[PDB]
């Protein structure tokens, strides 16, 4: 009866809460390196172009 | 044949050892025929004769 509010409704950087597995979903926080390795055939060449 | 109005400009160059530099020349030939290509330095070698 006294629950109050629960983390999908109070928890900072817009965060979405679910259960079953427990988990936090799309928090705006911070940022993500990513690094890619592209084949040579992606490429095109400049006298191609 | 005669060429003239010739330019050169260079879309890509590497130092690859292995003919990592492409030129390309533009003309204006008297006639169709063709042409002997050399390069006038020891520095840079040309693969087309």
């Amino acid at each position: 009866k006294e629950r109050g509010a629960s983390l999908q409704h109070t928890a900072p950087f817009g965060c979405q809460i679910a259960t079953n597995p427990v988990r936090a979903v799309n928090c705006a926080v911070g940022n993500m390196p990513i690094s890619i390795d592209i084949p040579e055939a992606a490429f095109t060449r400049v006298v191609d172009a | 044949p005669s060429l003239t109005d010739m330019s050169c400009e260079v879309p890509a160059c590497t130092h690859s050892s292995d003919f990592g530099g492409v030129a390309v020349i533009k003309y204006a030939a008297s006639k169709k025929g063709k042409c002997a290509v050399h390069s006038m330095t020891n520095a840079v070698t040309i693969r087309e004769a």
